């Protein structure tokens, strides 16, 4: 063929059928799924939707606040970095023999968001009682309409798939109590959430409201000077997210003691090391807060390591990992025609106008990324 | 002696003007403009698509642009031209072998003429694969003018492919 860079793998034209995706017992065939997605193949739309809807039915029956036992591997933000997700399972262990908890933010930013969801939802159908998924702030219509996930679905699939995902995202639990010691949430605390029972009383099946306990769990961040605050104040509006709050070491210590908990494990903020252990609780000597970020070389520019948390034998071990190669895409999935046609029209016209007139760093990436980390408008 | 036949949107006057420019460009007064006669203009030496335009203009494939060819190529840019004609011309910028279809290799090479080394070839190859994948609504693995148009028609780039004579 005409193909110049012959060695580059070309995406399969075959769309997997239901029989190729679900065995005769209705169990997702994950190895076949993983392989096709890694080559950038797609599924028949109906098969994709089945994965989404079957996944949502299982999530829908789960509690706002899940109870998860150790050993477990806890994971932070993925952000459609499908190829780093494959690496993450290698470092974390097979979900066949491993309990998993994901803290949210499966989509946006990365260009393999629908693969992450189809793959994760296939794993939830297969391991409904050992692999768990929480809602992150990006798992909503508001952020996915603003960032690229809605467009991605439109390119690779359809708005129908996008919608099925929005409905499925409304079903995701909001927190998890792990080994009866850790409260695991995507963002963090709320002035309006004092005990674990308060999370149980929320109605989560909805687009996250603009204000409130649900918005807060998903969006809250620890103060920038968490642990060394100049005040014993608890919550102050989150000027970084432009919504919800910044919570302090004293707010956390209070929540922990009141709920007889050891630490809050959350994700949401990119970390150069893939994680961050905060100030040790005065009472236990164990970090009062731990951030887990599981998207290496976030955005292809942060150059950060990623990490997962593996709790077992009473050892909370952080397993860091580096990025993996993934295919290339133009911004907003722009095709090369639309990309180059302007330059063509401009340059050939310019050519002829001329002829006729013959006769007359992590932080760098971070600060640069600021607006993208805040609550999109209205 | 012997009239010259041609197809163009131009009137007698414009054809006479274009003939004058054609003469000034025709260095060796051979009656056919050459690549080097074209490249004599410094404004053109800093333009990646000069050889694509000359080739599209050079309809008889002899390597030079005769007067008939010059007038018919410049006519694609007449203000009197239709959307289709201008898109057809854009289509032919990628369609190197003039088969009426943009192939993967043709697409890689023409884009490569414009992107250069802002993209590694692996990257450039992947976005060409996916662009064809999405636009190739016939499964022939190549882009017809119809498929090409389905993608770009709404862009209205033809409105900018207009020169004054
Ligand atoms: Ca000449
Ligand atoms: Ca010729
Ligand atoms: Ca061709
Ligand atoms: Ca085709
Ligand atoms: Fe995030
Ligand atoms: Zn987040």
């Amino acid at each position: 063929t005409d193909r110049v860079v012959k060695a580059v793998p070309f995406p399969p034209s075959h769309r997997l059928t239901a029989k190729e995706v679900f065995d005769n017992d209705g169990k997702p065939r994950v190895d076949i799924l993983k392989a096709h997605l890694m080559k950038e193949g797609r599924l028949e739309e109906s098969v994709a939707l089945r994965i989404i809807t079957e996944g949502a039915s299982i999530l829908r029956q789960e509690k706002n606040l899940l109870d998860i036992d150790a050993p477990v591997t806890v994971c932070g933000d993925i952000h459609g970095q499908f190829f780093d997700l494959m690496k993450l399972f290698e470092v974390g262990g097979s979900p066949a023999n491993t309990r998993y908890l994901f803290l949210g933010d499966y989509v946006d930013r990365g260009y393999f968001s629908i693969e992450c969801v189809l793959y994760l939802w296939a794993l939830k159908i297969l391991y409904p009682k050992t692999l768990f998924l929480l809602r992150g702030n990006h798992e909503c219509r508001h952020l996915t309409e603003y960032f690229t996930f809605k467009q991605e679905c439109k390119i690779k699939y359809s708005e129908r798939v996008y919608d099925a995902c929005m409905d499925a995202f409304d079903c995701l639990p909001l927190a998890a109590l792990m080994n009866q010691q850790f409260l695991c949430v995507h963002g963090g605390l709320s002035p309006e959430i004092n005990t674990l029972d308060d999370i149980r009383k929320l109605d989560r099946f909805k687009e996250p409201p603009a204000y409130g306990p649900m918005c807060d769990i998903l969006w809250s961040d620890p103060l920038e000077d968490f642990g060394n605050e100049k005040t014993q104040e608890h919550f102050t509006h989150n000027t970084v997210r432009g919504c919800s709050y910044f919570y302090s070491y004293p707010a956390v210590c209070e929540f922990l003691q009141h709920n007889n908990l050891l630490s809050i494990l959350r994700a949401h903020e990119a970390q150069d090391a893939g994680y961050r252990m905060y100030r040790k609780s005065q009472t236990t000597g164990f970090p009062s807060l731990i951030t887990i970020f599981s998207a290496p070389n976030y955005l292809d520019v942060y150059n950060n390591k990623a990490a997962v948390l593996k709790y077992e034998n009473n050892v909370m071990n952080i397993r860091q990992f580096n990025c993996s190669p993934h295919p290339y895409w133009l911004p907003n999935f722009m095709d090369v025609f639309t990309w180059s046609l302007p330059f063509v029209g401009e340059k050939v016209t310019e050519m002829l106008v001329n002829v006729l007139n013959i006769c007359s760093s992590f932080e760098e990436a971070k600060g640069l990324d600021r607006i993208n980390e805040r609550m999109p408008p209205r | 002696s012997y009239p010259l036949e041609m197809c163009s949107h131009f009137d007698a006057d414009e054809i006479k003007r274009l003939g004058k420019r054609f003469k000034k460009l025709d260095l060796d007064n051979s009656g056919s403009l050459s690549v080097e006669e074209f490249m004599s203009l410094p404004e053109l030496q800093q333009n990646p698509l000069v050889q694509r335009v000359i080739d599209i203009f050079d309809t008889d494939g002899n390597g030079e642009v005769d007067f008939k060819e010059f007038i018919e190529g410049v006519s694609q840019f007449s203000v009197k031209g239709d959307k289709e004609q201008k898109l057809r011309f854009a289509f032919r910028i990628y369609d190197m072998d003039k088969d009426g279809y943009i192939s993967n290799g043709e697409l890689f090479q023409v884009l490569k003429m414009m992107v250069g080394n802002n993209l590694k070839d692996t990257q450039l190859q992947q976005i060409v694969d996916k662009t064809i994948i999405n636009a190739d609504k016939d499964g022939d693995g190549r882009i017809s003018f119809e498929e090409f148009c389905a993608v770009v028609g709404g862009l209205d780039i033809h409105k900018k492919m207009v020169v004054d004579v």
